């Protein structure tokens, strides 16, 4: 309901949403393409 | 405890002078000056 | 509680902890070390904390490196 | 901790036999020791129907386990 | 024509090869090893056989520092301009504070959505009033 | 000032009231009355009981004295705002202390005279430098 | 070569001066 | 000695201070210059000792009561002994 | 009660903060009762007479103490070989292992080993015996002597200078340029001229003989005609062996730069060329400001000449603005004297001036350290009293608009600013450390982030040093910075491309790292010291913070809290960061020397780029002598220090009770120690003359601090010392 | 002090640093003595400034 959405929606809530998103974006690209110091 | 350089009785007395004397004296005159309570 | 531990850690590795030998001669870990290091503060950061703390910051490049991060970490 | 300060001034001055310690002023825990000692004597005396002590750090055998030694007394 | 003499490339750097022929492995695959020992093979090392890195600015190794810089500022550029975007937004929507600590996700994501184009944002704010404020018009304490 | 009277409230002790300055220095007295025998807490720790009647306790500070004060008048049934308190010397010389003129200073009352009052904002005071070599703070000119 | 009591003692004598002198400004700065 | 302690001209007259002063050191006295028509007044500093209760409790912009600590007796210094 | 007699307030304070407070406040004059500025100013001169002496004193008990129980003589014979010994050690503690660990460095008494460089300064310019210093520290006792009489005399009203002698700052510039600067360093270029360069070269030059032999066989002749080539002569050779005249020349004044090939170290001709130069170019410096003779330049007339259209006012005023403000004087004296305090300890241990003083490693990191660190105390001094100036002394009106007053127009700019470098140098020097360390912990130090600091190897190289092969100014034989002819290039050259001294050390993603880290420090430093100065005036939480003074309390718990508000805290603060900046710096010197000295420089290289490297390679391995300097088995000489290193410990953690732990805690528990007193009979016989009260708030701050640093100095001393001395570089 | 010097004795006595040597008593008697002449400072100065 609309309160569990405005409690989804929290500051806490949604930060550590986008530090979770970031955080598979960044291991999985080192996953793929480790040990990257510089660019070629 | 000896010493081989000129006039080396002089630390003999002045090492108990300067460790035990020279406080004692010095903290006992500040003593009777900083609750000295004569007016002014 | 951290003297506590520091007191247990290196009593029992040098009166109790350590290896027995078929004819039975026990080798402690740190060799009996506590009676005469133990009652100096020197003692104590010599023969329990420097020398006991050769593994945690030599543990680079092995198993227990996550022991060394956490150690620098902690500091 | 006083103790211990004085232990590494008389050690540091080179006077090892003014120290406190089991070679020069001895501080013995009498008590602990006392107890220590009827802990041992009570299988079969105080602890009449109790074959082994209720724990070899108050002394007794050194039981050992493979190469390391699970328990032995702690002085 | 003799610069970095201190520095030789890591395929010429005989450590270098001594090391990499025992790189561990990064993930599961086995040969990340042998792929670093590729990679890193073009840049600068050293006596110890480590690469170096030079931010000197020139081209030659404009991987090194300069495409990344590149990279982390805009993607930063990014993220602040959204973010001070919703906050002028929800700036006047009556109670600005309940919307800062309850997000409004619609308007966050369109927000985040819109800032690709952060820099032209910003220069359009600059040559306008937008982007930086009047001093007499902002609070101060005493001198 | 004169006398004081009023009876010690009931109490086996404390180890917490007065010292060596009550008879060297200086010492406070709060009297009140009471409509019944109640307990209150003693500022210096512990439950008394206060009687019915006049109350005299002497303490060792004057904030002690009206820390019981606020304690009495506003942690009783029937509210007890008749408390008195005093300033003794060890001379005997007693000095009305609370409330100043019959009238407790929450409450504005005529025949009061300003004191510490300043005829201007905080910002207005001078600056440091053109005062400095005097003995003064800019506070107090 | 080395030091000789004589000059050990003699400079005491001359250390007696600056200590009179120190005594005095002191005393002064306390004015 | 004591500490100093000074009213201004901003004074509102709301009297919070006199009541959260735990010694008995300010007062209220007729004025002319707020509403109220009263002003805090500071007749006993003497037994003040720089708790700043006062200060925490006046509402206007930046304190009308101000509390400059100075030289400390033994009834500054909240001493019982 | 009488004291302190200065101030009536604290005088009648019945508690035991009453002397606290009274020695606290002493040597703020200004703040006496009943001060005045002239008087103020006089004390202020007998004052600074006393110091003088107190430090020709303390010079004259060095000398002598190694004249009288030292081994100079000795130690002018073998000086690569033989430890230079400061005084006799007298302690009836000591037992048998410590009198036998502590007769060392041959002598038959304990003793200690000096590390102030000072035998090989007394030895470089001149000195020989035991009899000349002596002689020397009778004659600073006389000096003292001097000034303490003169400080005396200038207290009497007679001798009592007028405020507008002590206001006159052109006459004093031009005294303290030409005369104090300028003929000082003539006098001692003719020192060098006439006593050390001819020692140097196995020639006596003492008072018995020195009007009868001249500096140089010609004499003056070519002095005062052309012909001044002559006394740059035929220098010392290469083969030059200090103290003999074997392979020694007859010049006095080259320019031929570089090191003594033996004593490694300036040569003694360069230095009296030096201070001639710098002597003419400070006499002719003090004469520039009005005196009495009409010429010469008003100060004041400049400052006002200097006005922009983009800085308002300009300095006007600002003449006045120094002239009445002590505090903004000792500020800037303070700033100066530490910026050259460390130019002096960045050149002494790169450019040595005293024979054999660089094979020392002992004493010269223990003399680096000690530069590096007064330099710290007298920055943040400097800022300290930056602050009191704004709180004290600042005028807004005759300042008006100009640059003084514009630094606060835009104070929250530069604070802001200096929070943004702050964080921008702590966030990815501290990143790019921990990315190397895990990086290396897991088995692949390969991926270290290692960026090479070009840009001082470019300046290395621009200097002359073509490790780098940058071919830039002096490393380029093309360079018309390099075909000039100059007489000091082949020795500047030679020395700055051998890797055998210090001169331009090498340096690799470690320095990078570790310079950041000094860059780091130094901007965080001066953004705590700039935003108390700045702040001190007033800020939001308190607009009339002017009128609190420079130190006090807090302003209570109202306004959200106001713990650390006063300028004085932000002194407090920046205390802290300082002591930081210095351990990092001193560890990298310390660090990077003992690599330079064992010759395994790969260490340092290596292991700087990680934390870890710095935690066992430099801290943990170096204790193992110093922690050994007693134990179970014995004592060695490195007892005292072993010692000092806990003692150091112990008086660091005991700071952190005073900083950690609040005021009315320790006040309630004294009040329970004084109702203990109180009822303790035969104890009750007695009483405390002054209440017993906890230490107030700052009193709290300044003795945890004080602790702090004690603690903080002695344990890296000890360390310092005892790991390059059983190590022997 | 006839209580506190005759009982100052032992401590030095059979702990000082002269309990082993030839010269145990005369150790702890100089330590005592030395003592007690500190402690008769401290209540003389004690008794000049409480009585001004
Ligand atoms: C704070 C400073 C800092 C910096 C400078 C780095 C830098 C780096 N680290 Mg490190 N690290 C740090 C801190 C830091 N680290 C800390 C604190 C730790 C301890 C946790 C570590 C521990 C660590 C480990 C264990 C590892 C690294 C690794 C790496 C490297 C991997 C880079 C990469 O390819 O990832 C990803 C690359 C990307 C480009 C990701 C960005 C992609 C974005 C999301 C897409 C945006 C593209 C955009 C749409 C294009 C638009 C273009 C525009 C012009 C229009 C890199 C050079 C790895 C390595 O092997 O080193 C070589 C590795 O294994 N680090
Ligand atoms: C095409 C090859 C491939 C393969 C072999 C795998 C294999 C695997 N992945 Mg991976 N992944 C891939 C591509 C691949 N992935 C790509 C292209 C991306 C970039 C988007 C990711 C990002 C990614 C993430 C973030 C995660 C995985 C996870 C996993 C494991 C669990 C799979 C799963 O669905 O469980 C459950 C799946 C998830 C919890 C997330 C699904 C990933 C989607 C695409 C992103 C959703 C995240 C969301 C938008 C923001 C995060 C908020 C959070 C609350 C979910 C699995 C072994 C999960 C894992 O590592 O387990 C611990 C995991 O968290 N992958
Ligand atoms: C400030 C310089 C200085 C310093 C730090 C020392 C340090 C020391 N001296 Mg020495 N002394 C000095 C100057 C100094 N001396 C001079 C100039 C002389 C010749 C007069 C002597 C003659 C002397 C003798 C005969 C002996 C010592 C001895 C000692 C040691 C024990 C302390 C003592 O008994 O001193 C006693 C000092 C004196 C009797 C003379 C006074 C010293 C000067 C003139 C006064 C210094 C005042 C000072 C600057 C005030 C500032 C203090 C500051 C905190 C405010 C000690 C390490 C003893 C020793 O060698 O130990 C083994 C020893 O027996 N000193
Ligand atoms: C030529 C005349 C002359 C000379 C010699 C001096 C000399 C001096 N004056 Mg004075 N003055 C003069 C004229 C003169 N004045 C006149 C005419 C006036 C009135 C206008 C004043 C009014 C005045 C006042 C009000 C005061 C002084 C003070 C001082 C002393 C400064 C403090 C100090 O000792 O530092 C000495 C400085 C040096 C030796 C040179 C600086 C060294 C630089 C910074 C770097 C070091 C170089 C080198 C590397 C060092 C080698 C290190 C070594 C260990 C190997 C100093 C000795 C102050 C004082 O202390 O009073 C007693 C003070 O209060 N002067
Ligand atoms: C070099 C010239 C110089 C001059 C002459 C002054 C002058 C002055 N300063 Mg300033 N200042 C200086 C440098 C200077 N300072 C430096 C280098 C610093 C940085 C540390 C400061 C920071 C500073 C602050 C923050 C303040 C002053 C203050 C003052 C005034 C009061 C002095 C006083 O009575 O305190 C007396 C000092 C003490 C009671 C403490 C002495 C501490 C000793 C020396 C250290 C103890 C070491 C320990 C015992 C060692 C044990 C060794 C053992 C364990 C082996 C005074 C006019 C105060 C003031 O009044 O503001 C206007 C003030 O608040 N100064
Ligand atoms: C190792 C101890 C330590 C550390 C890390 C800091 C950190 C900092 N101090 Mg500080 N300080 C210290 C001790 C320390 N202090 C002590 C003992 C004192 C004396 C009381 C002071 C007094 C002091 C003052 C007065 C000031 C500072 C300032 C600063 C900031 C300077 C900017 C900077 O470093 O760049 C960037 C910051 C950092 C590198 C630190 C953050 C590191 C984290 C790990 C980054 C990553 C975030 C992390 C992942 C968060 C997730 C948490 C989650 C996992 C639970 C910085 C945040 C100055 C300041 O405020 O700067 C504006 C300032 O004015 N300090
Ligand atoms: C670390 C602390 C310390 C240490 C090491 C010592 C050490 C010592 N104490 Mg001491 N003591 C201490 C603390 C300490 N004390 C304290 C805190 C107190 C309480 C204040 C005492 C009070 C105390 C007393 C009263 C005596 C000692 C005595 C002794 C010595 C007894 C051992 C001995 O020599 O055998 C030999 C012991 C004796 C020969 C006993 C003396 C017998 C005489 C003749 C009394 C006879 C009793 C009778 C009433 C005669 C009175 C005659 C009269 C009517 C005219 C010894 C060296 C004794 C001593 O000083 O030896 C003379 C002793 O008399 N101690
Ligand atoms: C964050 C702030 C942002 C912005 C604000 C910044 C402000 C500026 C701050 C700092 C700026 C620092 C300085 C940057 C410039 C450095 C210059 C530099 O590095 O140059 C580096 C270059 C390096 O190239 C040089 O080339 C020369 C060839 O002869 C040199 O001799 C060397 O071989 C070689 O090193 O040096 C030069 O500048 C070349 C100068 C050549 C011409 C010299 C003109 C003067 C001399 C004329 C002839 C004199 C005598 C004739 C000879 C005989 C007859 C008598
Ligand atoms: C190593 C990096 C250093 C970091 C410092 C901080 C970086 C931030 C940049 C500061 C910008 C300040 C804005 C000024 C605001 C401003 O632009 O004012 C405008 C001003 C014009 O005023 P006028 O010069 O006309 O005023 C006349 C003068 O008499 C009064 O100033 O121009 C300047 O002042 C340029 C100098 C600014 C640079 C400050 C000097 C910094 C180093 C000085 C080195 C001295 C060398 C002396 C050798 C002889
Ligand atoms: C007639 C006259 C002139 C002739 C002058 C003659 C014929 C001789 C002059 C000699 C001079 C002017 C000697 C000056 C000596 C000054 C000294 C010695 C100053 C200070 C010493 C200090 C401050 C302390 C030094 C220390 C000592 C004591 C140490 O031992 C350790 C080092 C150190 C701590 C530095 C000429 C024709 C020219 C000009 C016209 C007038
Ligand atoms: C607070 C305050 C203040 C302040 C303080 C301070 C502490 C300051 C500072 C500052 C500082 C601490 C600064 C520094 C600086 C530096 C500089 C300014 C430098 C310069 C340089 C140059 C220019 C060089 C060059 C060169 C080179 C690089 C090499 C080659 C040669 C040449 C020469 C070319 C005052 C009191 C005043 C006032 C009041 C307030």
């Amino acid at each position: 309901m609309d309160g569990l959405k405005s409690f989804l929606s929290t500051a806490p809530v949604m930060i550590m949403a986008l530090l979770t998103f970031t955080a598979g974006i960044l291991i999985e690209f080192n996953r793929f393409y480790p040990d990257l110091l510089f660019h070629p | 405890m000896d010493g081989s350089y000129a006039a080396s009785y002089l630390p003999w007395i002045l090492i108990p002078m300067v460790g035990w004397l020279f406080p004692a004296v010095t903290m006992g005159l500040l003593f009777i000056h900083i609750e000295s309570e004569g007016e002014g | 509680l951290s003297i506590v531990i520091f007191h247990f850690s290196w009593k029992m590795q040098s009166d109790v902890w350590g290896t027995v030998s078929p004819d039975g001669s026990v080798t402690h870990v740190t060799l009996g070390n506590f009676a005469q290091s133990a009652i100096t503060i020197n003692g104590w950061l010599r023969d329990f904390l420097w020398a006991q703390a050769a593994n945690v910051i030599n543990s680079y490049g092995s198993a227990l490196s996550a022991y060394g991060i956490m150690f620098l970490a902690g500091h | 901790f006083g103790l211990y300060i004085h232990n590494d001034t008389m050690r540091a001055l080179g006077r090892p036999q003014d120290m406190f310690s089991d070679t020069a002023i001895q501080l013995q825990p009498i008590f602990a020791q006392w107890v220590q000692h009827l802990h041992t004597l009570a299988p079969g005396a105080t602890a009449p129907n109790a074959l082994a002590t209720a724990s070899y750090a108050f002394g007794g055998e050194t039981i050992a386990v493979a190469g390391k030694v699970a328990m032995m007394p702690i002085t | 024509a003799d610069d970095f003499a201190n520095l030789t490339p890591c395929s010429e750097n005989p450590a270098y090869l001594a090391k990499s022929k025992n790189f561990l492995n990064t993930t599961n695959d086995p040969n990340s090893g042998k792929i670093r020992a590729e990679r890193y093979a073009s840049a600068l090392c050293g006596p110890e056989g480590y690469p170096h890195l030079i931010v000197d600015g020139r081209f030659t190794h404009a991987g090194d520092f300069l495409i990344p810089s590149i990279l982390f500022l805009y993607i930063a550029g990014w993220i602040g301009w959204v973010g001070r975007s919703y906050l002028i937004e929800i700036r006047e929507s009556k109670n600005p504070e309940m919307q800062e600590v309850v997000i409004n996700v619609p308007l966050a994501i369109k927000k985040m959505l819109g800032g690709f184009l952060w820099p032209l944002a910003a220069v359009g704010e600059y040559t306008s009033g937008k982007l930086v404020m009047k001093d007499s018009e902002i609070p101060t304490s005493p001198r | 000032m004169t006398e004081l009277s009023g009876q010690p409230p009931k109490f086996g002790g404390s180890t917490g009231g007065l010292l060596s300055k009550a008879n060297r220095e200086e010492k406070y007295a709060i009297t009140w009355t009471s409509a019944s025998e109640q307990v209150f807490e003693m500022p210096t720790g512990g439950a008394a009981i206060m009687n019915e009647g006049e109350n005299l306790l002497y303490l060792a500070r004057k904030e002690q004295c009206l820390a019981l004060g606020t304690q009495l008048r506003t942690k009783f049934k029937p509210k007890i705002q008749d408390y008195k308190i005093y300033r003794v010397y060890p001379s005997g010389e007693v000095q009305y202390l609370h409330p100043a003129d019959g009238v407790f200073p929450e409450k504005v009352n005529e025949g009061r005279e300003a004191q510490g009052t300043k005829t201007r904002r905080i910002g207005q005071n001078p600056e440091p430098v053109t005062i400095k070599f005097s003995g003064k703070a800019p506070y107090e000119v | 070569m080395a030091l000789s009591d004589t000059q050990i003692l003699a400079a005491l004598v001359v250390a007696l001066l600056p200590a009179f002198l120190a005594f005095r400004l002191s005393t002064e700065l306390y004015k | 000695m004591s500490h100093s302690v000074k009213i201004y001209d901003t004074c509102i007259g709301c009297t919070q201070c006199v009541r959260a002063c735990p010694l008995d050191v300010l007062e209220m006295v007729p004025w002319d210059g707020c509403k109220a028509a009263q002003i805090a007044s500071s007749p006993r500093t003497e037994d003040c000792v720089g708790c700043k209760r006062c200060e925490t409790a006046c509402p206007t912009d930046f304190l009308s009561i101000r509390v400059y600590l100075g030289a400390e007796t033994t009834r500054s210094m909240g001493l019982a002994y | 009660t009488k004291f302190p007699k200065f101030s009536q307030d604290l005088a009648q304070d019945p508690t035991t903060r009453r002397i606290w407070y009274g020695i606290a406040t002493a040597h703020d004059f200004e703040t006496h009762d009943g001060m005045t500025e002239e008087n103020l100013y006089q004390k202020i001169f007998a004052s600074h007479f006393g110091h003088i002496a107190i430090i020709f004193l303390w010079t004259s008990g060095t000398l002598f103490h190694v004249a009288w129980q030292g081994n100079f003589e000795q130690w002018i014979k073998d000086p690569l070989n033989i430890r230079p010994i400061a005084h006799a050690i007298w302690d009836p503690h000591f037992g048998e292992g410590a009198v036998n660990a502590f007769t060392q460095a041959g002598a038959s008494n304990p003793v200690n080993i000096a590390y102030s460089g000072v035998y090989h300064w007394f030895y470089t310019i001149g000195m020989t015996t035991n009899q000349e210093l002596y002689s020397g520290a009778v004659f600073l006792l006389v000096l003292a002597s001097l000034f303490l009489f003169a400080g005396w005399l200038h207290l009497q009203p007679k001798f009592r200078p007028s405020l507008a002698w002590f206001k006159n700052a052109e006459s004093r510039l031009n005294h303290h340029l030409a005369g104090l600067f300028g003929v000082s360093s003539l006098a001692w270029a003719g020192h060098l001229v006439h006593v050390a360069i001819p020692e140097a070269r196995g020639q006596h030059v003492g008072w018995d003989n020195f009007l009868s032999t001249p500096p140089h066989p010609a004499g003056l002749m070519p002095f005062f005609t052309g012909n001044w080539g002559v006394y740059a002569a035929d220098p010392d050779t290469a083969g030059h062996i200090f103290g003999t005249s074997e392979g020694a020349g007859t010049a006095i004044l080259t320019f031929l730069g570089g090191f003594h090939p033996q004593t490694e170290s300036l040569w003694l001709t360069d230095i009296a060329h030096h201070h001639l130069a710098i002597a003419v170019i400070f006499i002719i410096a003090g004469h520039m400001y009005r005196t009495n003779w009409g010429i010469g330049h008003s100060i004041k007339e400049i400052l006002n000449a200097h006005k922009g259209p983009l800085t308002g006012a300009g300095h006007t005023n600002l003449y006045d603005t120094i002239n009445n403000s002590l505090h903004f004087q000792l500020g800037l004296a303070l700033a100066s004297l530490g910026v050259i305090t460390s130019l002096v300890a960045q050149h002494m241990y790169s450019l040595p001036s005293y024979a054999f003083i660089a094979q020392d490693h002992t004493t010269q990191a223990a003399l680096y350290t000690h530069h590096q660190y007064i330099a710290g105390f007298l920055m943040v001094g400097a800022f300290a009293h930056g602050a009191i100036f704004f709180v004290r002394d600042y005028d807004p009106v005759a300042n008006k608009d100009n640059v003084l007053a514009r630094m606060l127009e835009h104070k929250e700019a530069l604070i802001s600013h200096l929070s943004w470098v702050s964080l921008f140098l702590g966030f990815h020097t501290l990143g790019l450390y921990v990315h190397n360390d895990v990086v290396v912990a897991f088995g692949t130090p390969e991926k270290q982030i290692l960026i090479e600091p070009v840009f001082a190897q470019w300046i290395q190289a621009t200097s002359g040093k073509a490790l780098y092969g940058f071919d830039v100014l002096l490393s380029n034989p093309d360079s018309i910075a390099s075909t000039t002819g100059a007489a000091w290039l082949p020795g500047w050259l030679d020395a700055i491309n051998s890797g055998t001294n210090s001169l331009f050390l090498t340096i690799g993603p470690g320095d990078f790292l570790v310079h950041h880290a000094i860059a780091l420090g130094l901007h965080t430093t001066a953004l705590i010291l700039i935003k108390g100065a700045l702040d001190a005036r007033g800020s939001k939480l308190m607009p009339d913070k002017k009128d609190f003074g420079y130190s006090f309390p807090c302003d209570g718990p109202g306004r959200g809290g106001t713990c650390d508000i006063s300028a004085w805290d932000a002194f407090y603060l920046a205390m802290f960061w300082m002591l930081n900046t210095l351990g990092w710096l001193t560890f990298y010197w310390h660090w990077k020397h003992l690599g330079v000295w064992s010759g395994n420089v790969a260490q340092f290289n290596e292991n700087s780029t990680y934390l870890m490297g710095w935690f066992r390679d430099y801290l943990w391995a170096n204790s193992a002598q110093l922690i050994n300097g007693y134990n179970p088995y014995g004592v060695n000489n490195l007892s005292v220090w072993a010692w000092m290193f806990l003692f150091g410990h112990l008086v660091w953690a005991t700071g952190f009770m005073f900083l950690i732990s609040w005021r009315g805690y320790w006040q309630e528990l004294i009040e329970t120690i004084v109702w203990a007193h109180e009822r303790t009979p035969l104890a009750n016989l007695v009483r405390w003359k002054d209440k017993p009260v906890a230490l107030s708030i700052v009193q709290a701050r300044l003795v945890g601090l004080a602790h702090f640093t004690v603690g903080y100095v002695l344990t890296y001393a000890a360390f310092l010392i005892a790991s390059t001395a059983g190590k022997f570089g | 002090g006839m209580a506190h010097g005759y009982f100052l004795i032992g401590p030095w006595t059979l702990l000082g640093p002269l309990r082993d040597s030839e010269y145990q008593y005369i150790g702890g008697l100089i330590g005592a003595l030395a003592l007690i002449l500190v402690a008769t400072a401290a209540l003389s100065s004690y008794g000049l400034v409480t009585f001004q």
